[PDB]
């Protein structure tokens, strides 16, 4: 669509997140640190040599086909999300409470904002009980 | 600033090689050992006095070295904390220091700047490097297992206990009767006592044996079943302890799964509140991330069998016998 | 009456430390291990001669202190019997008493009396505190744990006890021969069954070697043999204990099952047969009952893997099969 | 419908079974005694703990929503009243008998009355054989 | 006929108590055992000088005892061959014999009236009841585990056996230089070898012991390793056994699924051909037959989970995916 | 030809019982172990002097055997080089001998080239020998095992070892404390520490006891706790030695399985792709290769439950699962 | 229906297989052994203890009901003989062969008549392979 | 059909690979060999002896049915081929790169040809990652 194709555009120069096709990993973290977003060099490193075309950073940008056509709703993804919340989800049966979502957002892992975290108890599932089915949250990812 | 993450670096990788160390890190705490274990030899030489004052000399050298890297042990370890919002700024050294491991590294510190100034006090503050030995293991970990293993364990080991002691009680009395009157090693009963655990132990030092003919039966047919039982605990142990090993390693795996599990979720929901610089943002965020964290989250599934991969696979049979009964109820 | 329920509630208590302890209940039972254990001690100390005086004295403080002890033990015991129709009332309270350990309590109170009356009757009453000891363990644990473990085990301790036996019959036999001339502690077969029995057990007094080369030789060959069989039993029973416990704490863990399956089962079917005084009543129930006890015994039905989780995953999935023929043929 | 309503005007006041919305766990205790439950203090607080909204004793009655309206035909109540019956379903295949129902209702636990044991093993299944089938049991509770 | 019947009853119950006992069957071979062993001991006893008339009176006695029971053994042993086809008839009595431990019950027989008519003979004959004594295990079962056991864990074992003896070679070589020539113990490396192998086995008679202080630090260093290996092999051999009996038991389970099976083929296959003699026949045959084989059946199934159950399992599973596939084919 | 193929044959064969032994093989091995074994036995009778002119001469014709049967052994060892591309041709040979063990080897044949020839040298060469002997285990596996475990396994022997160590230490200050004036033995803190190494490891040589009541109090006392902990190390690495090798069993179990795969992967690709000399070809290929290659896989696929069976469990009910799914919206 | 009356004629007095309603255990057996199945007092005894209604031999025959009207379909049935295939089914795959067949029925448990062993070979399934499916026996016994 | 009523022609007298019914082990080897299979004498009595009707090599051709009237689409192939892939297919999901295809093939077991296994990454998956579908790959064999 038009943002597809407006992104693809940047992406051309930017396949390492640049303005030239090359590795530029440094160049993509510094960019990113200026985006706020503050990676780490071999953070950056590993995700580039990963998923990859030429395996250079300079690859031919196949991920214009893997990002926007990608929906994100492989079966894989659904069933991680679910170990996911297993992990936190003690003897199960929707365990997870709002409560124990903020904790584990604002201290554990990435912290993200606790105003994001209240737009997750928020948009996740709104009930916000101890019995939150996960069902609705792997289709909030996938699907819903 | 490059100095400034030069000074982080060393100050977390000093952190880590004094507090928690792990593989190559394990040289200098063996560099330590040694050093301790070399100062208890060294007094032990300077007991025998007929070379003492090589020693004495040897000592002295030793006590400087101690003296300057527990000093430097005790600085290096107080100023490598900063690592955390836990123990920064003067206020959060001195939480570090309340520590008790770092009393004790205070206590024998001054114990080394006593000893090379300068006889009970002496003795005592060679005791307190002593206590440094002992103070090896710091984070409980020896003694943690050892009394969580007896106690999981208490019904065997008391059932070894008792019937051994009981044993020993009765085993000793009646050598201790038949050879009250030929023998002279067993002239009283606590002489038997001490011939009884010394053989059921199976030490045997020999200073004190049966001689008549019904005592050697008698302590044959007794040792039979003590030493089976005395011998009963170490067995008991060894086997604990595996089991308790395995356990620890086994929990301590999952959490190793927990952080891909938050990185998983916090990426998940960010991206999609989110869903050209916003749009290459986004498009990064989502493609690094999700490789990386499903990726890493997959490698630290799958394995260990016990109940794990059971629980998996119950969580995934119960979804599907669930949606049997639906989709049965929808057909008709 | 509040005076009732007081002591309803100190009986209760009462009975529960003397008769089945368990947490701090055993700080009792130590009390009265460590005081026979002392009279012991003081016994022993007062057959050492050279010093008596002081062991008499303070073994008959310490016989005081035991009378006491023992009188008011029995007499709570007994009283401690208000906690079931079972012994309750004069007969309840006689059959109470007609429980052996009571018994020998008792016979205990009376040797302690007598003692303190007041060679052979007195080494006799002694010797029935020394039964106060041995009847420690009173619902036997320790002896049928033993025992059960020995039979299941049984068919490896014989092979053990047998080619042991064999080894030890013919080592003594060979080594007999070859030192029968020149040592002199083989004088007789049986200082050579002495010397056999000492070897393989590892004890070694010392007392009785080889001495030829020949009959080293033999020695060492043998004992190698031995050596490994007589320290077998040790090891399986040490394996066979932890097995044993492990099956005994497993089954005694699903009786905690059952009381809560009575509570779901009775409160279920109660209010369904009941389904605004009577409505309030049925309120009640339901709500409080259901919210207790399905909370229960969930807690109660998850862990074990072994049988217990792949008993309830066959009777799910059994089912799931036959609906899902059932299913088949309805459809068509 | 008129016999909820009827109960809510009086749960309106004994939410936590008393005449005034309090914690009231003692006098809800003493209630039930004079009814003729006679419960326990650590009974009453531990379930009053459980399902509340205030969390207080003094809930605004959200078991108005809870006891009527929920039918108690949920899925965990049929696979937990299984499960239960597992324990005294030795060998399995209905093994219940009638014998072994009475026995433990009037021995164990809650000692039921002889003539409710014998209701049940009349309206729960009439046929009193030691196959009878755990399927109804749990319709018998959930919908038969 | 009557006579006839008790006499197959009685045929079969002797065999079963000579040839596989079981139960309190044990108590027989308990008193032959008690008998043999009591030989021993009369021999040895018959050695000791000092009383000797007494021991050869009673030996006496004992050997008429052992002559009579053992000829009425082989008597009531042959005769009780009725149980089969297999050994029935005067030549089938003869290949009994020919078994080989009904053999050397004869060549003990003929010892015993040997040794009564009457010094190596003699020596030998008595040697011979030996021999019974070690033919107590007829059936090989000490042996064959034992053989079983070591094949099995070969690996394990070859490790420890080969550490240890090089550890025996070079702790002994080490020791006997340091201590050459100041302790006189160590004469000659022979000598070394046999303090080593008294060391590391902890036996430890104390004969041959380190003096000088580099000997002692050498023994001690090469004691912990040595002492940890050669304990090793008991450790191995326990956990052995008690694997080998566990599979043994299993093993020997299944066989008793064989029985009912055939029960269940045959008892359908011929009352599915049949279908009022002929009906009451069929009637009965039906309903006691499978009352009887299906219960015996099911109860000889169900326990045992290692891969029994989960065998079962899988079956059940496969035939369900195979409907699944089938089913949904069919609707579409 | 025929020359040439009983040529490969032989080549194969013998370098199958040179480098990888299995079943018989074994023979040749233990052979050659005999002649080093007697090797040393023959040396240490030529330390006693009183005969050792017979020794010396069956040492000569020893050595004449050992020179004969190495050199023999190396030639036909790197002859015995023919079985794949790896080692052939002459520079295929060097790098065969470039192999460590074929170095020492070498050694040890110009070692005994030079005993023969012909005191320090010919106690090196003799040394020589000896180092033949400690090569007996080639590939290592007695030394990686024995590492592999105690690695596995390090935090259950480091606590049983800092344990056992700090109660050594204690024990024996305590010890020598209380001993330190009355008992001779007790001279210094090092006889101490000799006593409680003797003591702990159940040695007890019995040349240093305790004397004083206090002191046998302590010495009985601190025996308990240590006496327990130095015999862990056993336990611990019987179990670890099973619980490896088993790991290792089933890994190398698991390759067996390697091959087959293969064979069915190609057959199946090469045959599909080919679909009257061609069709009987395929004809040919199909039926042979087929029933012999799905067979044989099917043999190495059963056993092991483990984490095998339950992963092609797990494998099966994912596609099973995955189709009731897509049945289900298939349908609906 | 005929066949069926007829027999329960007979059951009437033989519901322990006599001419009068009692235990006739004895006589029972003494009956078959005149038959030619010469039954054992101790199995005759089990049985009839077992499947019983007055559970002492002179049962009201409920076994009319039991032995004619039960069609011996009972999947129980199906299993179990599925079961006593696998003990002989090495490795499955309808293992058995004929050869098998013979050898167990005539060697082992009750030694049926070789011709018989051969018209059991024939009607159970005529292929006489070691693939026999053993769905077809199941179904053999119980509807083929 | 055509071809397999020629080529039954043939097997009349080559049951055993030959032209005349006989064993003909050494003959079929010899054959073979000309034909560039070299097969091994062991290996073909071992496969002569297992699927036969006269047990001997000179069998009555049963193999006219197998062969060609077996389609191999037999349930136990697919499974065979899956688990062959899985001890391949580390972590499984289609593991398989066309890399481990060629390696395995040309490395190991019998080394098929480099063009023919290059034919085999085509045809069996023309895609050539490391996620093929085995499913694909069991019909390839089996149907597609
Ligand atoms: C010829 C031949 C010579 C033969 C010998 C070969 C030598 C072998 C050496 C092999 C191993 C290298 C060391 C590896 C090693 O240390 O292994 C460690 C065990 O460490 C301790 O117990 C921590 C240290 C405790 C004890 C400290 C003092 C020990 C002094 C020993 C003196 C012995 C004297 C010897 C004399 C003998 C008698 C006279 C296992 O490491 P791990 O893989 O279990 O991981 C760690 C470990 O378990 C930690 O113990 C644990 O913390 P703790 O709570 O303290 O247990 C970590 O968990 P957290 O991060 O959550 O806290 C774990 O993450
Ligand atoms: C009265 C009565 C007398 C009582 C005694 C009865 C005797 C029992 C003998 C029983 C067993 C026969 C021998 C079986 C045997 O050797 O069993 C082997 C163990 O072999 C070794 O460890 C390889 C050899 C290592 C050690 C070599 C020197 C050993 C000298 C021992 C001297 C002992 C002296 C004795 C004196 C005692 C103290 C003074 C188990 O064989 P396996 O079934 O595990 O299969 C092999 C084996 O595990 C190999 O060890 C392994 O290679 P490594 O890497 O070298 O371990 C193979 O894997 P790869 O093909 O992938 O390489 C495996 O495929
Ligand atoms: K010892
Ligand atoms: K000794
Ligand atoms: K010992
Ligand atoms: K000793």
């Amino acid at each position: 669509t038009e943002e597809q194709i407006a992104e693809f555009k940047e992406a051309f120069s930017l396949f390492d997140k640049d303005g030239d096709g090359t590795i530029t990993t440094k160049e993509l973290g510094t960019v990113m640190r200026s985006l706020g977003q503050n990676p780490t060099e071999a953070e950056l490193q590993d995700m580039i040599n990963e998923v990859d075309a030429d395996g250079n950073g300079t690859i031919d940008f196949p991920e214009f086909l893997t990002m926007m056509a990608r929906k994100m709703k492989d079966t894989d993804s659904e069933e991680e999300i679910r170990e996911a919340f297993r992990v936190f989800d003690k003897d199960g049966n929707g365990y997870i409470s709002a409560a124990e979502l903020r904790h584990v957002m604002t201290n554990l892992g990435e912290k993200l904002t606790d105003e994001e975290v209240d737009e997750m108890i928020r948009e996740a599932d709104i009930d916000g009980d101890g019995q939150v089915n996960y069902e609705e949250f792997v289709q909030m990812m996938t699907a819903k | 600033s490059a100095a400034h993450k030069r000074y982080r670096r060393l100050q977390n990788w000093v952190y880590n090689v004094l507090e928690r160390p792990r593989g190559w890190a394990f040289v200098y705490h063996v560099f330590i050992f040694l050093l301790v274990f070399s100062c208890l030899v060294l007094s032990v030489l300077s007991t025998i006095q007929e070379h003492q004052e090589l020693a004495n000399e040897c000592l002295l050298i030793l006590e400087f070295v101690m003296i300057v890297v527990f000093g430097l042990e005790y600085i290096v370890r107080v100023w490598s904390a900063g690592c955390c919002c836990r123990y920064r700024g003067w206020q959060g050294r001195f939480r570090f220091a309340r520590k008790p491991f770092c009393v004790i590294d205070f206590i024998v510190f001054v114990a080394s700047v006593a000893v090379i100034a300068a006889t009970s006090a002496l003795r005592s503050m060679r005791f307190l490097q002593i206590l440094r030995m002992v103070r090896m293991d710091r984070r409980g970990g020896t003694w943690k297992l050892l009394g969580s293993v007896v106690y999981a364990h208490s019904k065997e080991l008391i059932t070894a206990w008792y019937i051994g002691f009981l044993v020993l009680i009765f085993a000793s009395f009646l050598v201790y009767l038949a050879e009250k009157d030929a023998n002279s090693d067993f002239s009283s009963y606590a002489d038997s006592l001490w011939w009884g655990t010394i053989t059921l132990t199976t030490i045997g030092y020999g200073d004190k044996t049966p001689h008549t003919w019904l005592g050697r039966v008698l302590a044959a047919g007794f040792a039979l079943l003590g030493i089976s039982f005395f011998a009963l605990p170490a067995g008991i142990l060894g086997s604990g302890f595996a089991l308790k090993v395995q356990e620890q390693h086994r929990q301590k795996h999952f959490e190793k799964r927990r952080m891909p599990a938050a990185n998983l979720i916090q990426a998940a929901w960010r991206l999609y509140s989110t869903d050209p610089a916003v749009k290459t943002v986004i498009r990064s965020i989502r493609i690094l991330k999700f490789l990386v964290a499903k990726r890493k989250f997959k490698e630290t599934l799958r394995p260990y069998d016990v109940k794990d991969v059971i629980e998996q696979y119950s969580a995934g049979h119960l979804d599907m016998l669930g949606r049997i009964k639906s989709l049965q109820t929808r057909v008709d």
